[PDB]
RNA sequence: UCGCUACUACCGAUUGGAUGGUUUAGUGAGGCCCUCGGAUCGGCCCGCCGGGGUGCCCUGGCGGAGCGCUGA
RNA sequence: GACGACCCAUUCGAACGUCUGCCCUAUCAACUUUCGAUGGUAGUCGCCGUGCCUACCAUGGUGACCACGGGUGACGGGGAAUCAGGGUUCGAUUCCGGAGAGGGAGCCUGAGAAACGGCUACCACAUCCAAGGAAGGCAGCAGGCGCGCAAAUUACCCACUC
RNA sequence: GAAACUGCGAAUGGCUCAUUAAAUCAGUUAUGGUUCCUUUGGUCGCUACUUGGAUAACUGUGGUAAUUC
């Protein structure tokens, strides 16, 4: 079937060479995956010496990291915003290795008023009177000083990021391959990789 | 045709041979699995009961 | 046409220490996987049948060894192509005698009796040092053996002392200028001799010098040093000769003069 | 040079033939992958009986309903 | 004791790479390139490195030191015949390596196969049929037809080597 | 102890030289860029006095000109 041998291409000269030898099977094809988004489904390939594979097929699911906190939770991926290689796999959303996708950002945001004891993006506060507040404002006199005054100066988000939490969503680029492990990781955009990435979209579509 | 008719109850099986094709009438057109009353069969048989179970083509 | 692993050996395409014939037949014994490498062990067929003239067939050798008489490194084999090696102890209790596999002078392993007080324990050089999960040291020596916490002043090319029983390092010969050594590849296979230099290419096959005790100098590369003893003075018992490799013509006229033809 | 016999190679209408090797374009068996498909085969849940307990429950069996969920 | 088993090391390998080494031919002097040719970035796939394949870029790469094309009654080597010194010719053939099972192609199982003493199709042959259907691969050992100037028994045995 | 289920082997060996001209192959090196049944050595603790249904062989009825159907 579909082969990955040397001996088809022509010689560095430009002359060709004929064939000695059928096809081997340590030379194989086994097509692409094709990863899109949607209720998970992994199918599993038996390769070189057993070993099986997981080939992922509609994941919608991920584990992402933000870097900065050292903070990492499962999420749910929605949507494919930046792929370097081709345009069509924007178009058809597909998930590849170093795409660029849009997470939920909730848990981050559970966490980060958890462990600093403060908001995020917030435009009003009436939700805050039964319950967050709280979490956020909880009724201690204990630890809410000496704790969380040592948690205070350092929980400076920068303005892209508390940004990015209003609307709901993150920018995360995927550092996995779901076609040979069937999942996608990855980490949130941050610093000078998120503005070129920011700016490379902005300047693609519209 | 002929039929093959097992009863799995004592176990016994026996041979019939039935060539009127209208007592055939009642299993045309019928997958395998389905049970019909082989009461047109005969008079012998009233309440029966039969599923099909499979068979062999002319040329076996 | 080899699609996998192959199973036969030909007679002309086996080892030559082996000191074969060539008109048995096509075939050679082919030793099964082991602790040892193809080209540098001894069956336990060919040591049996071709050394010992304990038996005379394959049959024989295999009826032998379906009684429970052999021990090889303390534990029973079985098997009649099993890869005996270097520095090895055989041991026949029903007759009471021990060997030890040792290269003689010559390139091919002699039959090296030994008293039973001396066949406990063996020699084993280190070839990897390496740690394992909850930082464990383990060794790796010549022989395949897996050795978890030995003291961490033991190197690479070091020699251990292990008891047969219960592995257990015993004691050890450092890699230094000054110890006995024996050549167990190469041209000098079987000489033994004092280091006194290691001449070092950084990438590549670090050479050693030797010089026997009759101030003959010879080099090898570090692969095939072999440390066993701290100097003058070796820890296992030396055979017959002594690794000395008198020339032919020295050969010769002890061969002459003494005429070594019979009793 | 012309003439006789014998042998060899050449040009050539025949728009020759045989065997092939590439090859535009069109079709394309069969396997593999993916998205579907759903012939059939079971389990779960409710009465009567047999076995155990407190009119009901548990294994099982029977006829069945809802065939509702469900797995291959 | 037997068996089984995740992982690491060892053994037996397998695969992909480095440097150097080849018969005749110019009545073969320029070849290669969206039908990847040479390189760059991101990926797909693969046991893994890699234009292996895809997207986007750059315009490169080889040659008179013989590239590229053609021929070989060319499998390579260890080796064989001849030989003052140098050389010339041979190596289908018992050891090592490669390739194939009428010709191509595609797969299952498996640690390991693109296996043919396995399977599925097309082409070429060819067998039985109750004409609906079924079955095939001796470049294994014997044997047979054909081809030729040209090459053996349809024997006995696992006693030896494995 | 027949048969049958199960495990393993059948990728070795044997044969031939059609293809093949930096291809194979030979000496030399590299996997710090990979996989490896088996062998040898290391590893084995974060209704339980033992669970479920269902197929062979075997018994019995058959189909086809014909097969290791
Ligand atoms: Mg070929
Ligand atoms: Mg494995
Ligand atoms: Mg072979
Ligand atoms: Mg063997
Ligand atoms: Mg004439
Ligand atoms: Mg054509
Ligand atoms: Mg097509
Ligand atoms: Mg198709
Ligand atoms: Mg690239
Ligand atoms: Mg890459
Ligand atoms: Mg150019
Ligand atoms: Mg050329
Ligand atoms: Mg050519
Ligand atoms: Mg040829
Ligand atoms: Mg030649
Ligand atoms: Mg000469
Ligand atoms: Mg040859
Ligand atoms: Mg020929
Ligand atoms: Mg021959
Ligand atoms: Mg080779
Ligand atoms: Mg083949
Ligand atoms: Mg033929
Ligand atoms: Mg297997
Ligand atoms: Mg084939
Ligand atoms: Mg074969
Ligand atoms: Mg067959
Ligand atoms: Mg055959
Ligand atoms: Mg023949
Ligand atoms: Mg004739
Ligand atoms: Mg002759
Ligand atoms: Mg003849
Ligand atoms: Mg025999
Ligand atoms: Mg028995
Ligand atoms: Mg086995
Ligand atoms: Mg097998
Ligand atoms: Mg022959
Ligand atoms: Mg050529
Ligand atoms: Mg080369
Ligand atoms: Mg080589
Ligand atoms: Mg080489
Ligand atoms: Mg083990």
């Amino acid at each position: 079937g579909i082969s990955r041998d040397n001996w088809h291409k022509r010689r560095k000269t430009g002359g060709k060479r004929k064939p000695y030898h059928k096809k081997r099977k340590y030379e194989l094809g086994r097509p692409a995956a094709n990863t899109k988004i949607g209720p998970r489904r992994i199918h599993t390939v038996g390769v070189r010496g057993g070993n099986k594979k997981y080939r992922a097929l509609r994941l919608d699911v991920g584990n992402f990291s933000w870097g900065s906190e050292c903070c990492t939770r499962k999420t749910r991926i929605i949507d494919v915003v930046y792929n370097a290689s081709n345009n069509e796999l924007v178009r058809t959303k597909t998930l590849v290795k170093n795409c660029i996708v849009l997470i939920d950002s909730t848990p981050y945001r559970q966490w980060y008023e958890s462990h600093y004891a403060l908001p995020l993006g917030r435009k009003k506060g009436a939700k805050l009177t039964p319950e967050e507040e709280e979490i956020l404002n909880k009724k201690r006199s204990k630890k809410i000083q000496k704790k969380y005054d040592e948690r205070k100066k350092n929980a400076k988000i920068s303005s892209l990021l508390e940004e990015q939490f209003q609307q709901g969503k993150l920018l995360a680029c995927i550092a996995s391959r779901p076609g040979q492990c069937g999942r996608a990781d990855g980490y949130v955009l941050e610093g000078k990789e998120l503005e070129f990435y920011l700016r490379k979209i902005k300047a693609r579509k519209g | 045709m002929k039929l093959n008719i097992s009863f799995p109850a004592t176990g016994c099986q026996k041979l019939i041979e039935v060539d009127d094709e209208r007592k055939l009438r009642t299993f045309y057109e019928k997958r395998m699995a389905t049970e019909v009353a082989a009461d047109a069969l005969g008079e012998e048989w009233k309440g029966y009961v039969v599923r099909i179970s499979g068979g062999n083509d002319k040329q076996g | 046409m080899a699609r996998g692993p192959k199973k036969h050996l030909k007679r002309v395409a086996a080892p030559k220490h082996w000191m074969l014939d060539k008109l048995t037949s096509v075939f050679a014994p082919r030793p099964s996987t082991g602790p040892h490498k193809l080209r540098e062990c001894l069956p336990l067929i060919i040591f049996l049948r071709n050394k010992l003239k304990y038996a005379l067939t394959g049959d024989e050798v295999k009826k032998i060894c379906m009684q429970r008489f052999i021990k090889i490194d303390g534990k029973v084999r079985a098997d009649i192509t099993y890869p005996a090696g270097f520095m090895d102890v055989i041991s026949i209790d029903k007759t009471g005698e021990n060997f030890r596999l040792i290269y003689d002078t010559k390139g091919r392993f002699a039959v090296h009796r030994i008293t039973p007080e001396e066949a406990k324990y063996k020699l084993c050089k280190v070839r990897k040092i390496f740690v394992g999960t909850k930082g464990i040291p383990h060794l790796v020596t010549h022989d395949a053996r897996t050795i978890r916490y030995p003291d961490p002043l033991i190197k690479m090319n070091d020699t251990i002392q292990i008891d047969l029983e219960t592995g257990k390092i015993t004691d050890f010969i450092k890699f230094d200028t000054g110890n006995l050594c024996m050549v167990t590849g190469g041209a000098n296979l079987g000489r033994i001799g004092v280091i006194t230099n290691r001449e070092r290419h950084p990438g590549s096959f670090d050479v050693v010098h030797v010089k026997d005790a009759n101030g003959n100098s010879f080099a090898t590369r570090l692969s095939n040093i072999f440390v066993i003893g701290k100097g003058n003075k070796p820890w296992i018992s030396l055979p017959r000769g002594k690794g000395i490799r008198l020339t032919i013509a020295e050969e010769r006229d002890k061969r002459l003069a003494a005429k070594q033809s019979s009793g």
